[PDB]
């Protein structure tokens, strides 16, 4: 019962402690890249023109 | 018995917080201080939904980025066509107490499902032209919170029973079921490759699962109270997170730990729902003070205000294009932002 | 001299009060319902009433004009009151029975409220016309003036009625919910709530049956009486105080 | 991770005093309302005594009315409970609980069977020895 | 394209034009939600009015009294945690809670989930309709007496009966029965303002009378509401 409730979490806990892991710099970059790639595809980030916006 | 499994999980605990500790090379702040502000973002009702008797809980958007899908406490499932105000089609629900509502990649199924336990699958392309139940999902005892469609047979459901199901519309039974929760499940999102999922429960936590493996990834924490919505940033290596501590989180897949907070000081009010646009660097969400906030990504600044609601929104999407935003509240209306040059 | 000026000042921001009055209650949103439809009627028949009293006191011999007029400000002055009972009623209704239909019941008091002072004024018309078709209709032809009259104090003894009856619910509610605060609350409803129009209709009517003081203080009454209620009922309702403070916060933040 | 770590009790003899004290991390202390519960053996989670944001509002249940004293230690993030004049009824497992949300008065699931913002409890005995 | 735009503003017509006919039916019915302990007879009650007809989670009840169509919705298989689904039912006429008044130590259990109820921030308008069940077991033990209030409630010891109390019976058990009314009665007036009220009831397993109470609460809380749209009160 309870034993084999803290096994389990035991058992979730261990698996989630061997995973990969990058530099937390690394994983801002990868975010502010891909922002700054898509920043001109964006509507909301950049107004798009009545002529072409279907929400005249 | 229990005492040597206690200290194991504490001992597991700490190195893992030693582990994401150690990896902390930089924060977000410092590598966003040399970028330019977004500055002040201006919204602009430009459609206003309206038909609805009860409060919104529950909307979301199609493929097409033109028809969308609005639920509502009165037990009506009403797609709205954005481009035109016009109703194309106003599904009657079984139980009125619905909580979430479903869009198909593909456009011909619809799902919704509430306190009744029951998710309710809806074929919208049928030759008759009236809209009938296809199937019913009885398999979670706790309140259906959120689903998702995966495809147009595969479906993902989260439930308050602290369990997420994914289930198949051809038989209808769970192929798989996740249980790593102690808390109600609110919300989910899936991941832009589909690949994987992930999801926030009342426990202060998110949970990244495996669609195919069905086991839990990693685990999250940093929230001070109950999760309530949960979005995936575009390039699906992240997610942010919303609660009632009236601040945002925002999670990485890779460094396995928070990466900025949103929270302001004159802000108090919880989270009640939160998504990306399409490029990422806004952030909307969703909140009890009657408005939304759009929130820089980076900079973690408060781009702007929605603040054409009159009761507390609880919804809240944008388009796959990022054309528009629909954010529904309790006052019976849905309305469309937009901005101009 | 001072007389007229005041007379001519009082009914100009009377109209424009009830103008303002009506903007709000018609500009929101956020304010649209039966009860706040009722309110702009009653709002556009004051300003009707002062439209129609500065025309016939500016073409005070029987031509059509101020036959019209008079027919006007008759008309008018009726649909005051009728319009005061109408929201009487729907209050009372309001309260005494959970069950409404919205648009039926809307639809149902506005064609009352307009066309039962309307028919008073058309047979009244047709009457005059028949009978005398004499001068301009300002001098009242024995018991003809009647067919106007009697209407409106029914509509102000049914109202006074429906006032009481509601003061006491009021108070039954007061008691049952459980003092100083709770009396003040009761002083302010029937306070809010008495009708002092139709008694001071009854004692101008009836004084003929001091003089310069009292058509002073009518002339007076009638002028002010549209400031009262746009003043009272109006700037003073705590749900247009609400909208405006959050209108005036959205706008600032916009900014 | 919100944790709570509840420090005290053991052996008092009936009519004693012991304190007992619940350490909080993770969270800012002030903002959430704290709540004391009672887990009897062989019977539910039952309320004790809960302590506001401030301490100006302070109650107790009929049970414990006037034997009980509640301390809330803002600067140093601990909850104090202070007992004395024990009886024998009153040997449990005290579980510290917070409120589930901030800058609110009502706290629902706090005496929950699975509650998620609670500590592991510290057995309290009380007996004649 | 023009046919296309013609048909699409048909079909919004027809929905709009079925949504006002079902708006005087969804107006009609007073939603109302059913709360309260597992002691707490809410099946008994559920079960007695249903004679005034007109796995699951959620059940739905529907009874007609008056002409009046009134819903009530009892919460079956769902977790013991409740601060989340409780946020869906801001929008009903009133909550209806069973409290077991013969008991003596679930009565604090049920004093503290009126607390949560009455101080929620989402449920500040909602009128609570208090019925205390199983007030002929209250009765029964308090002449035997072998169970007493003191030594749960020690207040109880300085209480006086109420003079308003109008009882309808030896003083012992009016004296305790109005006792456990006088604490609701605080508890909802500790904190809460005239926004919304609570009607006590006294509730037995046998009585037929319980579906006229809650019209008679539902028809007060909407002659109040109506008058707080008036400011009158
Ligand atoms: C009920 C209601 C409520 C509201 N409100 C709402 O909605 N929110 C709110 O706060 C309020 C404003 C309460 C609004 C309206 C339009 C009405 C109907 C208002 S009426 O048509 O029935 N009528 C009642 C009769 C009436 C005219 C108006 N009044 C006076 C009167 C007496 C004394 C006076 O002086 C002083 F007061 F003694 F000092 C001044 C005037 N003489 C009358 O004959």
């Amino acid at each position: 019962a309870s034993i084999a409730q803290a096994r389990k979490l035991v058992e979730q806990l261990k698996m989630e402690a061997n995973i990969d892991r990058i530099k937390v710099s690394k994983a801002a970059a990868d975010l502010m890249a891909y922002c700054e790639a898509h920043a001109k595809e964006d509507p909301l980030l950049t107004p798009v023109p009545a002529s072409e916006n279907p929400f005249r | 018995e229990l005492d040597q499994l206690r200290q194991e999980a504490e001992q597991l605990k700490n190195q893992i917080r030693d582990a994401r500790k150690a990896c902390a090379d930089a924060t977000l702040s410092q590598i966003t201080n040399n970028i330019d502000p977004v500055g002040r973002i201006q919204m602009r009702t430009r459609r206003t939904l309206r038909g609805h008797l009860a409060k919104i809980y529950a909307m979301h958007w199609g493929t097409d980025s033109r028809l969308l899908v609005s639920a509502s406490q009165d037990g009506k499932l009403i797609i709205w066509d954005s481009y035109t105000t016009n109703k194309v089609h106003a599904i009657p629900l079984r139980s009125s107490w619905v909580m979430t509502c479903a869009y198909a990649p593909s456009g011909n199924y619809v799902a919704c499902g509430g306190l009744d336990n029951i998710c309710s699958i809806y074929n919208l392309k049928t030759r008759e032209g009236n809209v009938r139940v296809s199937r019913e999902l009885a398999g979670h005892t706790g309140y259906l919170s959120c689903c998702r469609f995966l495809d147009d047979n595969q479906i993902v459901t989260s439930s308050g029973d602290t369990t997420c199901a994914l289930w198949d519309i051809e038989t209808g039974q769970q192929t798989t079921t996740f249980t790593g929760h102690t808390g109600d499940v609110m919300s989910l999102s899936l991941a832009p490759d589909t690949r994987l999922f992930v999801s926030g429960a009342c426990d202060a936590s998110a949970k990244l699962w495996d669609v195919r493996e069905g086991m839990c990834r990693q685990t999250f924490t940093g929230h001070e109270s109950d999760i309530n919505a949960i979005c995936f940033f575009p390039n699906g290596n992240a997610f942010a997170t919303g609660s009632d501590d009236a601040t945002c989180r925002l999670f990485d897949l890779r460094a396995d730990q928070e990466l900025m907070t949103y929270s302001h000081d004159n802000i108090i009010c919880g989270i009640t729902s939160v998504s990306f646009s399409k490029s990422g660097r806004l952030l909307l969400a969703g909140y009890d003070d009657f408005n939304c906030n759009v929130w820089d990504a980076l900079k973690a600044d408060r781009a702007g205000v929605l603040a054409g609601h009159d009761n507390r929104v609880s919804c809240l999407g944008v388009t796959d294009d990022g054309m528009a935003v629909a954010t529904g509240s309790w006052d019976s209306f849905l309305k469309i932002w937009n901005g101009s040059s | 001299d001072r007389l007229a000026m005041i007379y001519t000042v009082g009914y100009s921001v009377s109209l424009a009060s009830l103008t303002v009055a009506v903007l709000i209650l018609a500009y929101f949103r956020r304010l649209h319902c039966t009860r706040n439809y009722i309110h702009m009627h009653l709002f556009l028949s004051f300003m009707l009433r002062a439209v129609s009293i500065f025309v016939k006191d500016a073409v005070l011999a029987g031509y059509a004009g101020c036959r019209v007029a008079v027919t006007f400000f008759l008309y008018f002055l009726a649909t005051n009151y009728y319009w005061i009972l109408v929201e009487g009623l729907y209050l009372h209704s309001l309260i005494f029975m959970a069950f409404f239909s919205e648009k039926k019941y809307l639809w149902g008091f506005t064609v009352f409220g307009w066309g039962l002072p309307a028919v008073f004024v058309a047979v009244w018309v047709s009457v005059r016309a028949t009978l005398a078709n004499t001068g301009c209709w300002d001098l009242s032809s024995g018991n003809k003036k009647w067919i106007i009259q009697v209407p409106i104090l029914a509509s102000i003894v049914l109202n006074f009625i429906l006032f009481i009856n509601i003061v006491r619910v009021l108070a039954t509610k007061l008691r049952e919910t459980n003092t100083r605060q709770q009396y003040r609350k009761l002083l302010k409803s029937t306070l809010v709530l008495m009708p002092l129009f139709g008694v001071h209709y009854i004692v101008f009517m009836a004084t003929p049956y001091l003089w310069q003081v009292q058509m002073h203080y009518e002339m007076l009454f009638n002028s002010f009486q549209g400031f009262f209620v746009a003043i009272i009922y109006c700037f003073c309702n705590g749900e247009v105080q609400a909208e405006i403070k959050k209108s005036w916060s959205r706008w600032t933040l916009a900014l | 991770q919100v944790q709570l770590q509840e420090s005290g009790g053991g052996l008092v003899q009936p009519g004693g005093s012991l304190r007992l004290s619940c350490a909080a991390s993770g969270f800012t202390f002030s903002n959430y309302k704290m709540n004391w519960v009672r887990q009897a053996p062989g019977k539910g989670l039952e309320w004790v005594s809960d302590i506001s944001q401030s301490g100006a509002s302070i109650s107790y249940t009929g049970s414990v009315k006037g034997r009980f004293t509640i301390s809330r230690d803002n600067a140093k993030n601990t909850l104090y409970l202070q007992m004395n004049s024990l009886k024998p009824e009153d040997t449990a497992v005290y579980y510290c609980a917070r409120c589930p949300a901030p800058f609110t008065r009502d706290c629902f699931d706090v005496t929950s069977t699975t509650y998620a913002y609670r500590g592991q409890g510290t057995q309290v005995t009380v007996s004649s020895h | 394209l023009s046919a296309e735009d013609k048909a699409a503003v048909e079909r919004s017509k027809m929905i709009e034009k079925q949504l006002q006919k079902d708006k005087q039916v969804y107006r009609a019915t007073h939603r109302l939600l059913l709360l309260g302990a597992d002691n707490s007879g809410k099946s008994t009650i559920v079960k007695q009015m249903r004679i005034y007809h007109v796995t699951s989670g959620i059940f739905e009840t529907k009874f007609q009294v008056d002409k009046v169509n009134f819903h009530m919705f009892d919460v079956g298989a769902q977790r013991d945690e409740r601060r989340k689904w409780i946020q869906c039912f801001n929008d009903v006429t009133a909550i209806i809670f069973v409290v077991d008044s013969s008991d003596y130590n679930r009565l604090q259990e049920a004093l503290n989930d009126f607390k949560s109820i009455w101080n929620n921030r989402w449920l500040r308008t909602i009128s609570v309709i208090l019925f205390l069940n199983k007030q002929d077991l209250l009765a029964e033990k308090v002449l035997a007496g072998k169970s007493k209030i003191e030594d749960y409630f020690p207040e109880f010891a300085r209480y006086t009966t109420p003079e308003d109390a109008t009882p309808e019976e030896d003083p012992r058990v009016t004296r305790a029965k109005y006792f456990i009314r006088d604490e609701f009665l605080r508890i909802s007036t500790a904190s809460g303002d005239g926004r919304h009220y609570c009607y006590p009831h006294f509730t037995c397993s046998v009585d037929t009378e319980n579906a006229r109470r809650i019209f008679n609460d539902c028809r007060d809380i909407i002659q109040r509401m109506h008058l707080r749209q008036y400011e009158l009160l």
